This record gives structure tokens, C-alpha cells and sequence, in this order.
């Protein structure tokens, strides 16, 4: 009701740093507040998070001889009563800017009921399992990051490449293009002459020059082939860890709540650090 | 890159083709004259003209075409994409061309593409870049040729005059005594000259000392013995850095005699020339009346798959900071087959409230799992716009914008951490948007309407000090509730007499707000000056006001003293990609500051060439570094030999590496010391400044001291010699380890903060050793690892001699050092281990295992690989304690059976207390630093959760008593009797 245990107060979290309460209110609508003891760890401040304009704002509820509330002077009975008469009316009273309420109340009671097989051996089976499979994506995922970063930096030196082999093609273009220039008028004079030594070693050097043309084209061709391959790869490389990465999250997610479910039964800290991993897993 | 035997076509201008054969050694005037020499029995020579009047051009491996104003450069070296070369008549500037030439290859791209990229704040960054670069080559020409020489050498000054008593004690009576070396001689004979003087003495009365003891308008300065370091200025000799070092450690200062004639004409004269660039309805912000709106058309590519996700949606928000102006507003139109929205999302932010540094993030998301309460949201890909361009005008019209991939590990859907912009790749996902048309160019209003606007609009003596001096004193990073807000901005007018509280009035304010952001701009236009470590705080990303981090850096202009730079320059750079434009105050501040002193200069380019490979801020660093190496002087032709002295080091490793690994040890051995004998590695290795200290000199390698190590990652042991005359007085060879494969970034980011916790504890008078010895980053997984002498893993001390006794480390020192000495071995083991202790505990430095740490001869230990500079290998904000082991407490304790029973024990202890007070003491310097390596992209930082270890180790939560009785139960916890 009104005046009730704030430990059984749904929107109490008890002792959580403002990285997990920044953690929690990610990404949600307006009104939504969870109050947790103070980091400083000052009995009687008790600030509350109340997420407005999308930011998560902090307001301080002052304690003073068995009282509490936002600011002087104090007219409130308890947090509990705090909280419910500022859930049933807005903050505009205390500040004209913050008008909106306190709606959404995070509760730790519904991820308390979304763990299932809540005996010990069940979730320390679970915790195992689910623990290896995190492992298993979590390097999936690695091996995938590093083939994408691999690949692209493939695709950016066969890029550089290929345009490297399109500067060399202008510039033989260019130059045969020159070459028929002054060829057409060297021809038709020595034509004009009556002599083919030097017809015969023009169109030899004319020759030759076409067929390395010909040749960087088909290189140029084959690179071109390569990098449209290697594109494809590098697609499809994104789409499976873009694919992948949802899943590696929902595991994390799951194997911290089957952690946090085995921690709040007062079984040893030390047996959930050795059935864990004891290994580097970030948790 | 052409080993073999080489034909190399011939594109003669006239048309003819040739294949001559050369070696890959043949310089391109000795092939013109052969190809000359050939052209003629071929037909078509009639037209042919003389050498001289030709020139060559190519293609290199970077797909640009040169065309060839230098011809003594071999061929090897001229990096051809295919072995063909083509004569064309002159076109270009000899010098120009040169010049840009060493520019590419200094920077590592060339310098063509900055011209080729049409980007008009690009081209005015160019063009305007050249007044500061102007500016600076006059101050250097200023004092001729005096001027030329402190810029070249520039005086290593600590920041003190004064010396703190600790070492002042060490002082005979107040004087230092000095070696003085007088070289002058028709031989290199070598005489000494032994001064004691006082330390307030200045270089001049040095050397008038040193020329009354020799028994005879200074013509003479004087250098360090062994190393490239002058005393050029005018300041009291206990300030220069050797110097005082020498007074630390006890060490005997040596210097020497050099004419100042002699250093004057070794000085080559610096030229500095523009470039060719040099040559070649509005109504403000307020009268608008509208909301802010955008339209989100199409994302062109998205690499989703059809069956795992269904919608894929894109999240947008305005933001100042790291602070949402105003809520995100998302679209959901479309499925994943067909990415078209074509919705006018409307934001709920008036257009006239929109700040000076508002943005614009962007992120398509792909949500999955729909089934169910909990729905999913995972990002695609990321962007950013900078709604306000460089010339403060609105962005107005269609616009597109390529997205980045989202950085490894970040979760959240929005990155405002990101540099605006789009990606320059182009088989990305781009997405097309829409911004609405007000008639009219939308520009910011000037200076005078934002002052007509401000001022108008409008314990506890008078006011609540001691609250103000609280909340001053309250370190950055801490809350800062809604109450306080209101507080701070209600005072705003007395916050004044407390101008260390600018930080946290500018939290207060609201930016979405135009009347509260008018006042706040002219009370930071009144603002006194602050301390530039606080002035470094505005520079950060969460302050992206272009007054507040113009305050920022005028006030580093004023107070920021050149050492302090040199401490602070990693940082300094690293929020040079928080900056919203290319030209800005703390750049042109930074480039002025680099282009009057070398060492700056030297560290300024090598950190800004670390980051070529990150495509996010590529473009600014390159023309940042475009700009630095065309107005730097001489020193570009020594970045040029470092450069290429690495780029062969960085060849030999790959090679080494993915090969031949398999390949042994010894096989390896073989082919390395071939490669270094190899000429033109072993003449590109020969002979240039090191990279980790331009003085010192690197020389003559000895390749049967060079080696590869037998870790995992295969790192070069190589070594040098000393060039310079009196090498034997400091140390006759170099040798540095270079390590291809591992980030080095976070060891660098360690080994600043350890050299700062040094400078605070000396400072307040306690002496705890450390080695911040030196590393660099030289671009990705490659960097430098400076050795240290004598130093032996305690691996290496167990595993020598034969060798599980804890005692084998006491008995290794106790043979080392006998008679009067042990008794300072030991001191400086326990000193070493204090601050070891303390700044690994701060720090969270991971697990340390026997082969990480090394005992020096002396007695000194160090630490080797950081690795993770924070406990984010396991998680953020019971964490990881510092650990003190058995033989660390029994060398301690003197060899003596109960350790804990003895009073070097509680000595230590009192050490680590003192030491760790200091540190929470200025724990806001240490906040700020780690809060501007944010923009590094190292795996740890990353947002700001991950800088709040550092406060869950130094307990800024609790007060000063319990954060004591905390570090107390930690060593206790940690040792736990052993």
C-alpha cells in the first residue's frame, strides 16, 4: 500500500553502481526511474533516475529527521510514499522544466520469474552449458571479424591495383595514339620512297606494342574479375556476422541472468567463480 | 621490389617502343642515357631531341603517376606498378615536384589525392593552413641563425626552476659538480676539466667558470657527453632534464665544449615555399520559426539475411556531446528485402535552440526476435552528419551518407562518439536523406546578436560556498544531480571567484536552450584563465562548444609550458578527432607548437602517422601531416630515412612471420641475417636519428647481436652503435626491440601515466622508482620497444646459475651488490616495488607472471607488457589487486625468515600510503587523460564506464580516511601471509 518495506518496493534495486542503472534504462520511454543506495554510500540520499528528454537526469531525495524529500522543506513520510504520490502526480510542482511522471518502474521481480529450473544443480547445469555456448560464438564471432578485416583490406589493395592498371592503360593509349600520329606521315613518306626495312620495323614495334596492351587488359580484366569475387565474399562475410552478433548478445544476456539467479541463493562466490569459466570471460 | 633482371619498356614521345635491359640498381639518368643510346638504331630518331630537354613519368604501386624531376634515384627504389617508363617533355616545377615527393612518402600516401578531393572545407583548410605555417617559419628566422639552432635544439627544460628537498639535500652545499670536456685539438684528444658549482649557475657563468679553471662575446656551448642535446638558453642548469636526472640518481654530469660557429654552419639552412595551392539572402538561426525535421529515404546496400531478420529499421537522434538534445525518433516502414522508408521524421527541438555544435547520429538497426515481449535491436552500420558546416550555415537540401561498421563490442544503437562524415568507401551502406529548405541560407548569428541576446533575458554566507568549493573539488566524472544543476546555474554570476568550476556550470547548463546558452557564452567570454590541466578537461568530446574549447585552448597558449606539451601531446592529438571542422584553434595552436621545436615536431608526426591505417580520421591526419612535413625544414629528410628504415623493418617481419612459420628457429636465423646483409637494407638501416629520441643517433648494426627472441610474437632484437665521438661516457650501442604484431598503444597510454605519477610523487617529496622506458606506435601491431640494460626477468634469475627457493632473487642481489652498497640496492628494490604496487593496483595492469618483470643490477625492478591498462579483461568499475610476492618480500625484509616482523615491512607500507594519497590527490588530471583517450580506439576505453575503474580503485566515492582503510584491506587481502 502507501507505507510499505522499500526492500519489497519493486523500484528499489539496492546497492548497483550508475553504470548497471545507465545499463538498465537504455533506450527506454519517459518516466522510467529505479532508485538505488547512493554511491557515496551516505545513509538517507537515496538517488533516484528518472529518464526524461533521454537523458537518465539524477534527482537527490534529502533525508532529514525521519523524513524525506526532494528539496526543503520535507513533507514526505518515506521513499515508499515519495515515490507513489510521485507516480500518481508529475514532477512540475517541484521544477516547472521536468513535467512529466514517474510511469514505468523497473522490478527486479520479473527476471527473478523468467529464469526457469530454479534448483541449484539445474542452473549450474544451465550456467555450463550455456556458458560453453558463448564461448563457441564468442569466437565464431572473433574468426569472423578478423576474416572481414582481412578482406577488406584485400579488397582495398586489389582496388588501388586496379586502378593502378587503369593510370598504365591511359598511358599506353595515349602513347599509341602519338605513335599513329607520327606513324601515318612516316609511312606515307617512305611509301612515297620505295623502301620496307623501315615499314617492316615500324609495324613489328607496332605490333608488339598492341599485344602488351592486349596483355595488361586481360591482367586488368582477371584483377577486375578477382575483386568482383572477393566483393561477394566480403558481403556475404557481413551478413553472417550481422547475423551472428544478435545471437552472441541474447547468450551473454542469458548466461548473466542464470549468474546473477545462482548469486542471489547464498551459495559461495567461490564456487560460482570456479564453475563458471575461471577463465577471461568477461562474466 | 624487382630482384630479377628487368625489361623495361621504353614510351618514347614520338612513338617508339624499346625493351632495354638493367639492373635494379641503375639510376633513371643512366637508363635515359641508354634509352637515348638505343632510340637511335631504331627509325623515328629524326624527331627524337636531346636528353636534357626529357623526363621521365610512371605508375607506382599507390596508382599515381609521377612524372620524374629526380633522376639520381635508383630504380629499385621508384616503386613502379609495372616495369614500363615513358618520356615526356617537362611539365612541372623541379622543386615543387621534389618536394612532394618526400611529403608522400613521408605521410605514406600521396600528395596528389588532396588535390584531387574537391571538398571546399578541405581546399580552405589547405589554403589557410599556410598563414600558421608562414607565422611559424618567421619566428624561426627570426633570431638568425640563434633562432634556427633553439628551434632545431630544443632546450629539455623541466617546467621547475626549483628542486625539490628530497634531492636538494643530495646537493654538496647547494653546487653540482660538472665534468667539462675540452675537445678542441689537432687530434681528438680528449681532456676533462672537473667543475663544482653552484645550481642556480647559468650556462654563460659555466662556461666562464670552465675557461677561468682552463687559465685563459661566449664563442662556446655546451653539449651532452653521448648524446644530440644542447644548452642553449639561458636558464639555471639544475632545470635542464639530464641534469637534474643526474642529481636524482647520483649519476656524474659530463658536458662538453662545442664552437658556436661550428654548430651555426652544421645547420643547413631551412627553405619554406608555397605550394601551388596557394595561389589557386542570408538570415541567422533565430528568426527561423520551426521544429527541426528530416526525411529518411533508402539505405542502397544492407548485408542482412532474408531469413534470421526481418525489419531492419534506422534510429536517428540530435545530439551535443554525448547528450541527446532531444528524444531519438525512430522509423519502421519497410522490411529487410526492401530498405525504402521515405518518412519526414520531426524532431521535437526548435530550429532557432539549435547549438552551435549540434549533430545529427544516425544507425540502422535490424530488429530480431520480434516473437516475444523483448525485442532486439542490433545495429548495421552508423553514421554521423554535422548539421552546422564550417562556414555556419545549416545543411539544407539532399545529402547522402556512406555508413561505418559499428565498432567492435559497442552495443548501443547511437555512436556519437564517431567522427562526422561519411565513409569514403563506396560499397557501403548509404543512405540518402533529406533536409528542409527554409528559403534561405540558415546561418548561426554572430558574436554581437549572441550578446544583445545574453544578459537580457533575465556555508552559506551570501551564497552556498562551501557546497560551490565541494562540487569544484568533486572530480569530473562523479554525479552531478538535477539540484546541483539548478544550483550551479542560479550562481552562475559568482561562479567567477571559483574558476576552477567551469567545467561543471557547463554541465549545467541546458544547450537546448538559446537563452541559457547565450549567457553561458558570455560568462566564458568574462571567464578568468584556469590551469591548462583543467584547461585540457574542455577539449574532451563531452564539451564540443566551439567558445568553450576556444577557452580551452587560449588558455593553453597562456600556461602551457613545452615539457607539459611533450607529456601531454598523445592526448592533445588524440582530441584533435573530437574537433567538428579541419581548422580550429587547438589545431593551429598544435601546429604552431610543432613547427618551433623538433622533438615536438618529431613526436607530433610519428603520432599523427600512427593512424593512417584508421580510415575514420585518415584524410585530417594526412593533410595535418601534409602541411607539418612541407613547413618542417630540414628534419623531413631524416622522417623520410626513418620512415624507410621502417618500412624495411616492417617487410622483414611480415616476411618472417606468415611465410615461414614453420619454419625454425635456426633456418630463420639464417635467412634473417642474409636479408641484413642484404646492401640496400643494410645502407637504408645505417645512419638516422632513432624514432623513440631524435638525439640519440642510430649507427653501424651488429648482426651478430641482432636476433629474434623466443616469444611467441617473434619481435627483433636489433642493435646499433653510437655515432657520436664520446659514446663510452652514457653508452656505447643501441639496442630496441621491434615488435610487429602487438598494439603497443595501451603500453604507451601506461607508461605516460606512470611517468606523470613519478613527476607528482616527486614533486611532493617522496622518491619511488619507476621506468617509463620508451615505446612507439608506428601504425597497426607495429611499434618500437626501447631495451633496458642489464635487466633479468626473475625467470631469467631463477632459471641462471644451474639455477624453487623464494631466495634465489635475494642471493642474486646480494652477489650483484656487496659492502656499502647493498644497503641502496635494497632501498631502491623497496622504492621500485612501492610504486610498482600502487600504480598497478590504481591501474588494474593484469596478471603479472615471473616473465613480465625484471630486476636491473642495481636493484631496481620494472615492469615489461601491460597489455590491458585496465581490469576490462575481466570487467569494469572483487576486481584485480596488486600483488606482492615472497622473494619480493623477503629482499625486503632483508633475507630475514618473518618478513611481516620486520620494520622495512611497515617502512613500505608507509610508502605505499603516502603514495597512494598523492594519486587520489590528483586523481582529476588521470580522469581527464584517460576521458581524452576515448577517440584512441583501443578495446578498452570506449565509452566512459570503463574510465570508472580508475575511480572504483582510487575509492573517489568514499572519503579520504576510508579510501585509506580500503587500500589498507586490499594489501592486507592481497599477501594474504605470503
Amino acid at each position: 500500500n502507501n507505507n510499505m518495506s522499500l526492500q519489497d518496493a519493486e523500484w528499489y534495486w539496492g546497492d548497483i553502481s550508475r553504470e548497471e542503472v545507465n545499463e538498465k534504462l537504455r533506450d527506454t520511454a519517459d518516466g522510467t526511474f529505479l532508485v538505488r543506495d547512493a554511491s557515496t554510500k551516505m545513509h538517507g540520499d537515496y538517488t533516484l533516475t528518472l529518464r526524461k528528454g533521454g537523458n537518465n537526469k539524477l534527482i537527490k531525495i534529502f533525508h532529514r529527521d525521519g523524513k524525506y524529500g526532494f528539496s526543503d522543506p520535507l513533507t514526505f513520510s518515506s521513499v515508499v510514499e515519495l515515490i507513489n504520490h510521485y507516480r500518481n502526480e508529475s514532477l512540475a510542482q517541484y521544477n516547472p522544466k521536468l513535467d512529466v511522471k514517474l510511469l514505468y518502474p523497473v522490478s527486479k521481480y520479473q527476471q527473478d520469474q523468467v529464469v526457469k529450473e530454479d534448483n541449484i544443480e539445474a542452473v549450474g547445469k544451465k550456467l555450463h552449458e550455456y556458458n560453453t555456448q558463448f564461448q563457441e560464438k564468442s569466437r565464431e564471432y572473433d574468426r569472423l571479424y578478423e576474416e572481414y578485416t582481412r578482406t577488406s583490406q584485400e579488397i582495398q589493395m586489389k582496388r588501388t591495383a586496379i586502378e593502378a592498371f587503369n593510370e598504365t592503360i591511359k598511358i599506353f593509349e595515349e602513347q599509341c595514339q602519338t605513335q599513329e600520329r607520327y606513324s601515318k606521315e612516316y609511312i606515307e613518306k617512305f611509301k612515297r620512297e620505295g623502301n620496307e626495312k623501315e615499314i617492316q620495323r615500324i609495324m613489328h614495334n607496332y605490333d608488339k606494342l598492341k599485344s602488351r596492351i592486349s596483355e595488361i587488359i586481360d591482367s586488368r580484366r582477371r584483377l577486375e574479375e578477382d575483386l568482383k569475387k572477393q566483393a561477394a565474399e566480403y558481403r556475404e562475410i557481413d551478413k553472417r556476422m550481422n547475423s551472428i552478433k544478435p545471437d552472441l548478445i541474447q547468450l551473454r544476456k542469458t548466461r548473466d541472468q542464470y549468474l546473477m539467479w545462482l548469486t542471489q541463493k547464498g551459495v559461495r562466490q567461490k564456487k560460482l567463480n570456479e564453475w563458471l569459466g575461471n577463465e577471461n570471460t568477461e562474466d | 621490389l624487382m630482384p630479377p633482371r628487368i625489361l623495361v619498356e621504353c614510351l618514347l614521345p614520338n612513338g617508339m617502343i624499346v625493351t632495354l635491359e638493367c639492373l635494379r640498381e641503375a639510376t633513371l639518368i643512366t637508363i635515359k642515357h641508354e634509352l637515348f643510346k638505343e632510340a637511335r638504331k631504331y627509325p623515328l630518331h629524326q624527331l627524337l631531341q636531346d636528353e636534357s630537354s626529357y623526363i621521365f613519368v610512371s605508375v607506382t604501386q599507390e596508382a599515381e603517376r609521377e612524372e620524374f624531376f629526380d633522376e639520381t634515384r635508383r630504380l629499385c627504389d621508384l616503386r613502379l606498378f609495372q616495369p614500363f617508363l615513358k618520356v615526356i617533355e617537362p611539365v612541372g616545377n623541379r622543386e615543387e615536384k621534389i618536394l612532394n615527393r618526400e611529403i608522400g612518402f613521408a605521410i605514406g600516401m600521396p600528395v596528389c589525392e588532396f588535390d584531387m578531393v574537391k571538398d571546399p572545407e578541405v581546399q580552405d583548410f589547405r589554403r589557410n593552413i599556410l598563414n600558421v605555417c608562414k607565422e611559424a617559419v618567421d619566428l624561426r628566422d627570426l633570431n638568425s641563425p640563434h633562432s634556427r639552432a633553439m628551434y632545431v635544439y630544443p632546450p629539455n627544460v623541466e617546467s621547475s626552476p626549483e628542486l625539490p628537498k628530497h634531492i636538494y639535500n643530495k646537493l654538496d652545499k647547494g653546487q653540482i659538480i660538472v665534468v667539462i670536456w675540452v675537445i678542441v685539438s689537432p687530434n681528438n684528444d680528449k681532456q676533462k676539466y672537473t667543475l663544482k658549482i653552484n645550481h642556480d649557475c647559468v650556462p654563460e657563468q659555466v662556461i666562464a667558470e670552465a675557461i677561468r679553471k682552463k687559465t685563459r662575446q661566449g664563442k662556446y656551448i655546451l653539449k651532452v657527453c653521448g648524446c644530440d642535446e644542447y644548452f642553449l638558453e639561458k636558464y639555471p642548469l639544475s632545470q635542464y632534464k639530464y641534469i637534474r636526472s643526474c642529481i636524482m640518481l647520483g649519476r656524474m654530469p659530463n658536458l662538453m665544449l662545442m664552437a658556436k660557429e661550428s654548430l651555426y654552419s652544421q645547420l643547413p639552412m631551412d627553405c619554406f615555399t608555397m605550394p601551388s595551392y596557394s595561389r589557386r539572402s542570408t538570415k541567422s538561426l533565430w528568426v527561423i520559426n520551426s521544429a527541426l525535421r528530416i526525411k529518411i529515404l533508402c539505405a542502397t546496400y544492407v548485408n542482412v539475411n532474408i531469413r534470421d531478420i526481418d525489419k531492419i529499421y534506422v534510429r536517428t537522434g540530435i545530439y551535443h556531446g554525448g547528450e541527446p538534445l532531444c528524444d531519438n525518433v525512430n522509423t519502421q516502414r519497410v522490411p529487410c528485402s526492401n530498405p525504402r522508408w521515405n518518412e519526414w521524421l520531426n524532431y521535437d527541438i526548435y530550429i532557432p535552440d539549435l547549438p552551435r555544435a549540434a549533430r545529427l547520429c544516425l544507425s540502422i538497426c535490424s530488429v530480431k526476435g520480434r516473437k516475444g515481449a523483448k525485442e532486439e535491436h542490433c545495429p548495421l552500420a552508423w553514421g554521423n552528419i554535422n548539421l552546422f558546416d564550417y562556414t555556419d550555415t545549416l545543411v539544407s537540401g539532399k545529402m547522402a551518407l556512406n555508413l561505418w561498421p559499428v565498432p567492435h563490442g559497442l552495443e548501443d544503437l547511437l555512436n556519437p562518439i564517431g567522427v562526422t562524415g561519411s565513409n569514403p568507401n563506396k560499397e557501403t551502406p548509404c543512405l540518402e536523406l533529406e533536409f528542409d529548405w527554409f528559403s534561405s541560407v540558415v546561418k548561426f548569428p554572430d558574436m554581437s546578436v549572441i550578446e544583445e541576446h545574453a544578459n537580457w533575458s533575465v556555508e552559506l554566507r551570501e551564497n552556498d560556498k562551501e557546497q560551490l568549493k565541494a562540487i569544484s573539488t568533486r572530480d569530473p566524472l562523479s554525479e552531478i544531480t538535477e539540484q546541483e544543476k539548478d544550483f550551479l546555474w542560479s550562481h552562475r554570476h559568482y561562479c567567477v571567484t571559483i574558476p576552477e568550476i567551469l567545467p561543471k556550470l557547463l554541465l549545467s547548463v541546458k544547450w537546448n536552450s538559446r537563452d541559457e546558452v547565450a549567457q553561458m557564452y558570455c560568462l566564458v567570454k568574462d571567464w578568468p584563465p584556469i590551469k591548462p590541466e583543467q584547461a585540457m578537461e574542455l577539449l574532451d568530446c563531452n564539451y564540443p562548444d566551439p567558445m568553450v574549447r576556444g577557452f580551452a585552448v587560449r588558455c593553453l597558449e597562456k600556461y602551457l609550458t613545452d615539457d607539459k606539451l611533450s607529456q601531454y601531446l598523445i592526448q592533445l592529438v588524440q582530441v584533435l578527432k573530437y574537433e567538428q571542422y579541419l581548422d580550429n584553434l587547438l589545431v593551429r595552436f598544435l601546429l604552431k607548437k610543432a613547427l618551433t621545436n623538433q622533438r615536438i615536431g618529431h613526436f607530433f608526426f610519428w603520432h599523427l602517422k600512427s593512424e593512417m591505417h584508421n580510415k575514420t580520421v585518415s584524410q585530417r591526419f594526412g593533410l595535418l601531416l601534409e602541411s607539418y612535413c612541407r613547413a618542417c625544414g630540414m628534419y623531413l629528410k631524416h622522417l623520410n630515412r626513418q620512415v624507410e628504415a621502417m618500412e624495411k623493418l616492417i617487410n622483414l617481419t611480415d616476411i618472417l612471420k606468415q611465410e615461414k612459420k614453420d619454419e625454425t628457429q635456426k633456418v630463420q636465423m639464417k635467412f634473417l641475417v642474409e636479408q641484413m646483409r642484404r646492401p640496400d637494407f643494410m645502407d637504408a638501416l645505417q645512419g638516422f636519428l632513432s624514432p623513440l629520441n631524435p638525439a640519440h643517433q642510430l649507427g653501424n648494426l651488429r648482426l651478430e647481436e641482432c636476433r629474434i627472441m623466443s616469444s611467441a610474437k617473434r619481435p627483433l632484437w636489433l642493435n646499433w652503435e653510437n655515432p657520436d665521438i664520446m659514446s663510452e661516457l652514457l653508452f656505447q650501442n643501441n639496442e630496441i626491440i621491434f615488435k610487429n604484431g602487438d598494439d603497443l598503444r595501451q603500453d604507451m597510454l601506461t607508461l605516460q601515466i606512470i611517468r606523470i605519477m613519478e613527476n607528482i610523487w616527486q614533486n611532493q617529496g617522496l622518491d619511488l622508482r619507476m621506468l617509463p622506458y620508451g615505446c612507439l606506435s608506428i601504425g597497426d601491431c607495429v611499434g618500437l620497444i626501447e631495451v633496458v640494460r642489464n635487466s633479468h626477468t626473475i625467470m631469467q634469475i631463477q632459471c641462471k646459475g644451474g639455477g624453487f627457493n623464494s631466495h634465489t632473487l635475494h642471493q642474486w642481489l646480494k652477489d650483484k651488490n656487496k659492502g656499502e652498497i647493498y644497503d641502496a640496492a635494497i632501498d631502491l628494490f623497496t622504492r621500485s616495488c612501492a610504486g610498482y604496487c600502487v600504480a598497478t593496483f590504481i591501474l588494474g595492469i593484469g596478471d603479472r607472471h615471473n616473465s613480465n618483470i625484471m630486476v636491473k643490477d642495481d636493484g631496481q625492478l620494472f615492469h615489461i607488457d601491460f597489455g590491458h591498462f585496465l581490469d576490462h579483461k575481466k570487467k569494469k568499475f572483487e576486481r584485480v589487486p596488486f600483488v606482492l610476492t615472497q622473494d619480493f618480500l623477503i629482499v625486503i625484509s632483508k633475507g630475514a625468515q618473518e618478513c611481516t616482523k620486520t620494520r622495512e615491512f611497515e617502512r613500505f607500507q608507509e610508502m605505499c600510503y603516502k603514495a597512494y594519497l598523492a594519486i587520489r590527490q590528483h586523481a582529476n588530471l588521470f580522469i581527464n587523460l584517460f576521458s581524452m583517450m576515448l577517440g584512441s580506439g583501443m578495446p578498452e576505453l570506449q565509452s566512459f564506464d570503463d574510465i570508472a575503474y580508475i575511480r572504483k580503485t582510487l575509492a573517489l566515492d568514499k572519503t579520504e580516511q576510508e579510501a585509506l582503510e580500503y587500500f589498507m584491506k586490499q594489501m592486507n587481502d592481497a599477501r594474504h601471509g605470503g
